[PDB]
């Protein structure tokens, strides 16, 4: 657990979860005399190592079943199950013939992944999956009134936002992003987010945060970018 | 809870406490918003008759209705009746195949009428079809008991009320008063809605009067009656 | 629906995914007749050009481009001006066929 | 780029004085227009104490914190006055601005305020 | 006060009545010489805030059908029917659940409680419960004083242990399956029946009457594809239910009145399919197969 | 079982894992009656919304959501107030299905 947030003399606790940690490697440092304690944690990281499953798997068995049967072996290493949205496609199609499935888990979900064309992720030890053109409910509000800095810089498809670190920024959600300079880049508001960053520090590095978003389209899909075979 | 809900003009001046100090005497444009403000607190004040109009001790009308159709006990029910139909006996009379109705019966229905039309009696008298949901909120608890029944048919028809005996089932019960023709119609569905055990048949005392006997709580000579149970026919026309 | 912002320029030109569809929609200002009339690419091919903008109806229907239907709306049928499209006094909005059928059923 | 429109309600002074909603011959709502609905809007805002507004404590003007109370003084009252007329939306410049003090009546009087709109 | 919660229901008061309420306010407060007309400034507020108390109504009718199983919907009417504790079950609609709190007809109100709450069980496709409450055994073969329990699918344990619970003491059960239940260590049999389904075979000899020479009767595989769909739905025929000509025409008709059922044909397969009735005990069910049932149009 | 803080704010929202599935649950204050409100969205989908907090009860109970019971809890059985509640004289708890079925057994 890695809690980030702001705590005001007035208002109250704006502090939540930004990276829950399974230790990855720690080491400490001295720079004339100090101890910097240099942390990296894991995430899923019990899931993308110890979890294997055992999977015969029959003829006509829908298609989400078995994320719920890989998911059980997943869970057996302590990973929590988040919002899953499959494609259309995917949702109503059944079966021809048998599904082998021998080895690691998340070497056979990437191919997964790359097979019906679609995200999952894991999320502070909580798994997520989302289509490749969709996003997940939940929107945040970004503007100058609402801690926004510089530009809602402009991309080929959508935006990458800076702000406050503030702790409801997950990936897989919507931004709403409002500035004086969108308006003459005719972008949008409303974007998925793909990519979170967190920089920050307690003293001088402000509490700051980068959100890449990909533009959703009028027809509520986001614009994926052309996926290279 | 209490009163959900305060007099519209307190509201409204309770706003109008927040106007600003330069217009605190403008008796156009605060009688202005007191004008419409005052109407939108009227009509939400009109909500606050949906707390005890589904009150079961006073509900009427639809709401009554509405409460029946929660408990599972609709107003109305398929009978071996001959329906009294609302209409005119040619004057004198009128030999027909009907029988009329005359501004004051239970039975109020047309020909044309859908519940009529396939044999469903539909209560109309709120104090009767009240009883019943009353009494059905004990065959909801499955309360098959003497000491719920007895409740249940006081409620239904009166305090004289009583059941008699318990052979093997069969249970004997009596109003304690002659009926009158309004609740001599509506009995069958009497019958649908009393607590008594499924497999177990319901009975009825013949005079509708305290039944006689030995004990503490009987009827003696004056009053009470030999027992009879009949059949009300509930569910059946044999 | 989806309604799509005019800016007070004379000539501008935005992009709108309709229907699955980069289209790229240019609206210019002739002052000679007091209008705005706009082009229509669809995937860099423009197939429509020089279309009036009026109120009322789908500006699209006689083409079969299958992205829907784009018309505009006024409190009042008041036509499009140059001082009136910019400031919303009327507005352009894109429906989908989906949209246009479900809202004749209703 | 022109100056936009602008409308509001009408204020006229009743015969006590104090500014009111106002019906025109014709019966309807009078409601001003470009230049005279900025003049308006401006008066509305100078006649506003700081905090007064439940909804937005951050308007008004600080007449109760600033000048009102024992310390007379033209400039902090020129720049007062003159910044809130200016922050009003559609106000360009003040051309030209007259304070004097009353001590009989303890009166501070602002006058000779000219006031040029982006209407022109 | 006519509007409102009224006891035909919540009745609403009209736009226009919303909307001269507000002119007579500002009458009174301007003057009969004020200007209202829909156009003018001060029409157009009454038309703004006509329109929000309106709104308000529109939202205390909200709140009223809130509290009406007719027109409540989903989790407030998963908690409407908290009342009497009753469950959905998976996939149902909203229609069917409302149907059994409401206790449409049922035929009789009573023994609805054990009715819904077997239809609640996992796996149980089709249910169905009788009663024999007089002195002497009925034509059914049910025992005076007994109850009798129908059910295809759901596991015995459960079901028993729910069937126990409804029926009391003392009222015996009917039935061809036995099931051991213990509570308290008290040991109740719990006899249930598990209808034996036999294969019909089922061939009809129809006529066409086309109403007003207008649109004809459908095609063979159309009909027979609904009949198949009737006679396997939740109205499927019950057991101790003899096939019988009338059966299949109150089904014909009903589906397709433009058709006249002629001969109706029926046996027990694989044996020829002869006169009706087709007689089933009351342990015995018909169950039909999509190839079996044979439709014929006669001139 | 656990403890779910509550900020001294009148609109709160957060986010915690109920039985391996993220629960996002937000509470508001309503002054008009002074009690406290919850709407509980599972995974992004909004599930239960304007339930009021009450003591003594498990609020999830009628909707079936497989998310353990979530009850409050006060010493001599207050009801939640806009100063009580986040003072901690009323406590929010989750309790899991097989918790509350080893205390019932025992």
């Amino acid at each position: 657990m890695l809690e980030v947030g702001y705590t005001p003399p007035g208002g109250g606790n704006n502090i939540g979860i930004i990276a829950k940690g399974k230790i990855r490697d720690y080491q400490h440092d001295r720079e004339g005399g100090d101890i910097i304690s240099t942390v990296s944690c894991g995430d899923g990281d019990k899931a993308y190592r110890r979890a294997t499953i055992s999977k015969t798997i029959p003829k006509g068995t829908p298609l989400t079943e078995v994320v719920d049967e890989i998911h059980k072996e997943m869970k057996k290493e302590g990973i929590a199950k988040g919002e899953w949205s499959f494609p259309d496609k995917v949702k109503n199609t059944q079966l021809k013939r048998p599904y082998s499935m021998c080895g690691s888990c998340t070497r056979e979900l990437d191919t997964l992944g790359r097979s019906h064309g679609f995200y999952w992720n894991i999320q502070n030890e909580t798994m997520e999956i989302i289509p490749g053109n969709g996003h997940l409910p939940g929107s945040l509000l970004i503007t100058p009134d609402t801690g926004l800095i510089g530009t809602p810089t402009i991309t080929d498809n959508g935006i990458k936002v800076k702000a406050l670190i503030n702790p409801e920024a997950r990936p897989n959600r919507m931004m709403k992003v409002k500035s004086q300079v969108l308006k003459m880049n005719r972008k949008g508001e409303d974007y998925r987010i793909s990519e979170v960053s967190f920089n920050g520090d307690n003293q001088e590095g402000d509490w700051i945060m980068t959100l890449t978003g990909e533009a959703i389209g009028g027809d509520k899909k986001v614009d994926e970018g052309k996926k290279a075979k | 809870m209490s009163n959900l809900c305060a007099d519209p003009e307190a509201l409204v001046e309770a706003r109008i406490d927040e106007v600003l100090t330069q217009y605190r005497e403008s008796p156009y444009l605060l009688n202005l918003i007191r004008a419409y403000l005052s109407k939108l607190a009227e009509t939400s004040m009109s909500y606050c008759d949906m707390v005890e109009k589904f009150d079961l001790d006073t509900a009427v009308g639809d709401q009554l209705t509405i409460i029946g159709r929660i408990l599972g006990f609709p107003r109305c029910h398929c009978v071996c009746d001959t329906i009294p139909v609302v209409g005119y006996d040619c004057g004198g009379s009128y030999a027909g195949s009907y029988q009329l109705a005359g501004y004051c019966e239970p039975g109020s229905s047309w020909i044309h009428c859908s519940p009529y039309g396939n044999s469903e009696l539909c209560v109309d008298e709120d104090e009767i079809y009240r009883s019943l949901l009353k009494a059905r909120r004990y065959q909801m608890l499955g309360l098959y008991d003497i000491e719920s029944l007895h409740e249940a048919l006081q409620i239904v028809w009166g305090e004289d009320a009583m059941v008699a005996e318990t052979k093997v089932g069969q249970v004997v019960v009596t109003p304690g008063r002659s009926l009158t023709a309004t609740e001599t119609r509506y009995l069958p569905i009497v019958f649908r809605a009393l607590p008594i055990a499924p497999g177990i048949k319901g009975m009825i005392h013949i005079d509708q009067g305290p039944i006689a006997g030995y004990g503490d709580g009987w009827a003696g000579y004056c009053g009470g009656d030999w027992l009879c149970p009949v059949d009300p026919h509930a569910y059946t026309c044999s | 629906m989806i309604e799509l912002e005019v800016l007070d320029e004379s000539k501008q030109k935005f992009s709108v995914i309709l229907n699955d569809r980069r289209v790229t929609i240019e609206l210019w200002y002739n002052t000679t007749n007091d209008r705005w009339s706009f082009s229509l690419a669809l995937d860099g091919d423009n197939v429509v050009t020089g279309r009036r903008l009026v109120t009322g109806v789908d500006l699209l229907a006689p083409f079969g481009l299958g992205i829907g239907a784009l018309f505009l709306l006024s409190e009042n049928g008041e036509p499009p001006t140059r001082a009136n499209l910019p400031l919303g006094l009327v507005k352009l909005y894109h429906a989908t066929q989906e949209e246009i059928d479900a809202a004749i059923s209703a | 780029m022109a100056a936009p429109s602008r409308i509001g309600l009408a204020l006229k002074k009743n015969e006590q004085g104090i500014a009111d909603i106002y019906l025109d011959a014709s019966g309807n709502l009078s409601m001003v227009q470009n230049t005279e609905a900025v003049g308006q809007h401006a008066r509305q805002r100078l006649m506003t104490y700081l905090g007064e507004w439940f909804l937005n404590k951050n308007v008004g003007v600080p007449w109760l914190r600033d000048l009102l109370g024992k310390g007379y003084d033209p400039v902090l009252a020129e720049a007062v006055i003159k910044a809130e007329i200016l922050s009003t939306d559609g106000v360009t410049e003040i051309t030209s601005f007259s304070i004097r003090f009353d001590q009989g009546r303890r009166a501070l009087e602002a006058f000779d305020i000219e006031v040029t709109t982006e209407y022109d | 006060m006519t509007y409102g919660v009224q006891p035909t229901g919540y009745v609403k008061k009209p736009l226009a009545v919303h909307l001269a309420e507000i002119e007579a306010s500002m009458v009174d407060l301007f003057g009969p010489g004020v200007i209202q007309t829909e156009q003018s400034p001060l029409g157009q507020l009454n038309g703004l805030y006509a329109d929000l108390s309106y709104d308000l109504d529109e939202r205390g009718e909200d709140l009223y059908q809130s509290f009406d199983p007719e027109q409540a919907e989903g989790s407030r009417l998963d908690i409407l029917a908290r009342y009497r504790l009753l469950s959905r079950r998976a996939g149902e609609s909203d229609e069917s659940f409302r149907r059994a709190i409401t206790n449409v007809d049922r035929a009789r109100i009573d023994l609805s409680d054990l009715s819904t709450a077997l239809s609640a069980i996992n796996g149980v496709s089709w249910s169905r419960v009788y009663v024999n409450e007089d002195a002497t055994t009925d034509a059914d073969g049910i025992p005076p004083n007994t109850v009798s329990v129908a059910v295809i699918g759901g596991d015995d344990d459960e079901v028993a242990q729910l069937v126990r619970r409804y029926v009391v003491p003392g009222v015996g059960m009917y039935g061809n399956t036995t099931i051991e239940t213990t509570i308290g260590g008290f040991c109740r049999r719990i006899r249930v029946i598990r209808p034996v389904l036999i294969p019909t075979s089922v061939e009809i000899d129809v006529q066409s009457r086309p109403l007003k020479n207008g649109c004809p009767p459908p095609s063979v595989n159309a009909m027979a594809a609904g009949l198949y769909t009737e006679l396997t739905g939740p109205d499927r025929p019950g057991n101790g239910e003899d096939g019988t000509v009338y059966l299949f025409r109150k089904i014909m008709e009903r589906l397709y009145p433009n058709v006249e059922v002629v001969d109706v044909r029926l046996s027990q397969a694989p044996a020829a399919p002869t006169t009706p009735p087709l007689v089933m005990s009351f342990f015995q069910m018909m169950s039909f197969n999509a190839d079996d049932i044979l439709v014929e149009i006669v001139p």
